[PDB]
């Protein structure tokens, strides 16, 4: 019953603690326990590291434990908020951060915390209060400054940027090389300057918090079938993801599962997520041989052992490190081979993982140190995208001539062609080719309900629409879950372009962009005098930051143009009024990269070194279109101004755009999928034979 | 108006 006993048993543990040996440090705090119960430092420090093993549940018990023995103990409110936050409790974590600031006033990690809550609910500008408060009170906090600089970034406030970034590898360089996890998510790791010994080093550690949440369940290692007898000649993929929903993931890949090989593949698709309801999940889950719900399934042991129970061959991880994965899966290693694929655009850095999914252009051989997976290419590009088969009425165009553009008034309909017919003076440029409605009552109609704003028309009996108004005439083609069922009206005075201008677009969110991306873009506007650039509020309290920086380098307000966030369908489709895109070089346009190559809309890209900055470039090589690829910042705005002067040189690209995403293998789900496939037997080959994974570069 | 999921990090 002795404090002084335990007093000394708690010393120890810590000790354990530090020396990396959790086993131990807990077995200590039980004992210190045992022997005085009302031990408040003891409860704490149990707490942390039963939240640290992901035993949640109890964490919480003992931390409510200390707190009631030490009333004042803010450093335990704070903590316990962090576990009912990672508890999907986010009510009661909130509380207690906000019970914790009362408390102790200057008590810096509840700040943060707090911050970081408001980070997850997306309101950045509250998030950045809180943590300019957090950094005032604590100067040295790396938590709170990298997730500040995320939030600045998010913004677009690019203030003491240069100092800030160094500042951030800064700490980073110090954090590693203590042994502490990095304060930089690895998610986020792309967007700063780092080396990529350190983007792997990051995504190491991060691999290494699975690992310690599943060491706790005492596993055997898992028996790996050898051959493919008990699956009768068929190799079981098993695709893992959060996102088979309404979700860039799924609007990529939606079609795939259904166009595997039933004769030499079996395909379970593993949901980490529960039945949002749409579409996508409908036709995946009606589609693929075998579709499992692990939501239902909490526990990784147990889920673990159901992937292992279904016989996969190949696990393929689409999640990586972004929001509701579950890597404590692939870390107890059910399948002989594990590959990551498609959703996370980076190394996992992690033991577990076997292959990363790419191809020559996005993860070129010089660069394989970059990852810590071997590399297995695909032929072409690694990327892909259902618009073929989610967007079909932006196969082909019509325009009306109101004064020949191609993308000033624009109108697309799975019926089009029939009403052209009905139209009595429709004239047919060639390239397929273009058909154009001449300014007549009907064109004037039309034009009409633009201006007016009006939900729709009807002429010879054809609905047309007004596409700023699809949400409203059908919610479910808006948001590209079914095909729109008329035809609908695009055209530059919707979105306030000026008619005869040159429109460099961007549509992605803007934490992509940085003051040089910003200053090259400032250049190329400067050469090309009718240009404008075109934006998304994205978020909006994003565009006040860039029109400053605008105006500093010289730009008239006038020169930019924001548009607010559209749904899906009306997003890609409005990608046709644009005459080039402008790519981030930072961070590439991924599913954006797509989407406005299915407009028909030529991208300017310049390749830097991460993965994620090579994308946009891999999708133009498969496209074949290498003359829109800049070597450098210069090469860029060449290639820029060239297209936004050269009208007939404009005219020449973009027509290849358009004929290109049809012909290429680019948007060819089909042949993708049998690519795939290939890959697949090729990695399944080598272990068979006896071989630990190594590269498959071919 | 209108907003659309995205990916992001892990938390
Ligand atoms: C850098 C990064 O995280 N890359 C990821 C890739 O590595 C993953 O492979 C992709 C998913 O697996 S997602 C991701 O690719 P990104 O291009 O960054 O897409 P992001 O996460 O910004 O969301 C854009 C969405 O908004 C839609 N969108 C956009 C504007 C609009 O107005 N309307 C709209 O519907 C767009 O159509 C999209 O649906």
């Amino acid at each position: 019953s002795c404090p002084t006993h335990a007093d000394s048993l708690n010393n120890l543990a810590n000790i354990k603690r530090e020396q990396g040996n959790i086993e131990e440090a807990v077995r200590l705090y039980r004992k210190a326990l045992e022997v005085f119960p009302e031990f408040a430092a003891a409860h704490s420090n149990l707490a942390s590291v039963l939240q640290q093993q992901g035993k949640l549940q109890e964490a919480l018990m003992h931390y409510k434990e200390a707190i009631r023995i030490s009333p004042t103990f803010a450093d335990a409110y704070s903590n316990m908020g962090n576990t009912l936050k990672e508890m999907q409790d986010v009510q009661g974590a909130l509380q207690c951060y906000t019970r914790a600031i009362q408390i102790n006033p200057a008590f810096a990690d509840a700040h943060s915390n707090l911050a970081s809550i408001h980070k997850d609910s997306g309101n950045i500008p509250e998030a950045i209060a809180s943590y300019r408060t957090a950094l005032k009170l604590k100067p040295d906090f790396p938590d709170a400054y990298c997730n500040l600089a995320h939030c600045l970034q998010i913004v677009c406030d690019w203030t003491d940027y240069d100092e800030r970034m160094k500042k951030l590898v800064s700490i980073v360089a110090d954090q590693l090389e203590k042994n502490r996890l990095p304060s930089v998510h690895p998610h986020h790791s792309m967007l700063y300057p780092l080396s990529h010994g350190f983007r792997k080093a990051i995504a190491e550690r991060h691999g290494n918090l699975c690992l310690d949440k599943i060491n706790v369940l005492h596993k055997p290692p898992y028996e790996h079938p050898k051959d493919l007898k008990l699956s009768d000649g068929r190799l079981r993929v098993g695709y893992v993801s959060s996102d088979f929903g309404n979700h860039p993931t799924s609007h990529l890949m939606q079609s795939i599962p259904g166009m595997h090989n039933p004769d030499k593949f079996e395909v379970f698709c593993y949901a980490l997520s529960p039945d949002d309801g749409t579409n996508f999940r409908v036709k995946v889950m009606a589609e693929a041989n075998h579709f499992i719900d692990l939501s239902q399934i909490p526990c990784n042991g147990k889920a673990a052992d159901r992937i292992h129970q279904d016989g996969i061959h190949i696990l393929v991880n689409m999640n990586g490190y972004t929001k509701g994965a579950r890597n404590e899966l692939f870390a107890l290693r059910p399948a002989p081979i594990q590959a990551m694929w498609l959703g996370y655009p980076g190394t996992s850095g992690a033991l577990f993982m076997d292959y990363i999914i790419t191809d020559q252009e996005t993860s070129p051989a010089e660069v394989a140190e970059q990852y810590s997976e071997k590399l297995a290419y695909m032929p072409h590009t690694f990327f892909i995208g259902d618009h073929a088969n989610m967007f079909p009425h932006l196969k082909k165009k019509a325009v009306i001539d109101f004064k020949i553009y191609d993308n000033r008034i624009v109108l697309n309909g799975i019926d089009l062609k029939a009403f052209l017919d009905s139209l009595p003076d429709v004239k047919i440029v060639k390239m397929l080719n273009m058909p154009v409605i001449p300014m007549n009552t009907i064109a004037e109609a039309v034009i009409e309900m633009i201006n007016r704003g009006q939900i729709q028309i009807t002429i010879n009996g054809f609905s047309i629409s007004n596409g700023l108004a699809t949400t409203q005439i059908n919610n479910k083609a808006a948001t590209g879950e079914e095909v729109p069922r008329t035809i609908i009206v695009t055209t530059r005075s919707q979105y306030g372009l000026p008619e005869d201008a040159i429109v460099y677009c961007n549509f992605n969110q803007l934490y992509k962009i940085d003051p040089s991306t910003l200053q090259m873009w400032a250049n190329i506007l400067k050469r090309v005098p009718n240009s404008v650039l075109w934006l998304l509020r994205f978020p909006a309290v994003g565009e006040p930051n860039i029109q400053q920086y605008a105006q500093n380098m010289g730009l008239p307000q006038n020169r930019i143009i924001f548009s607010p966030v559209a749904p899906k369908e009306e997003h890609v489709r409005r990608g046709q009024l644009a005459d080039v895109c402008l790519d981030t070089p930072l961070c590439n346009g991924h599913t954006t990269g797509m989407d406005v190559l299915w407009a028909g809309t030529p991208m300017v890209t310049m390749p830097g070194e991460t993965l994620a900055s090579r994308v946009a470039a891999s999708q133009l090589t498969c496209l074949g279109c290498l003359e829109l690829i800049a070597k450098n910042r210069q090469e860029y705005e060449d290639i820029a101004v060239k297209l936004g002067t050269d009208l007939e040189y404009l005219k020449k690209v973009r027509g290849k755009v358009w004929k290109q995403r049809i012909s290429s293998p680019l948007f060819n789900t089909k042949q993708y999928t049998m690519e795939l496939e290939r890959l697949y037997l090729q990695m399944w080959e080598h272990y068979a034979a006896g071989n630990k994974p190594d590269h498959m570069i071919k | 108006p209108v907003s659309v999921p995205y990916a992001s990090a892990q938390s």
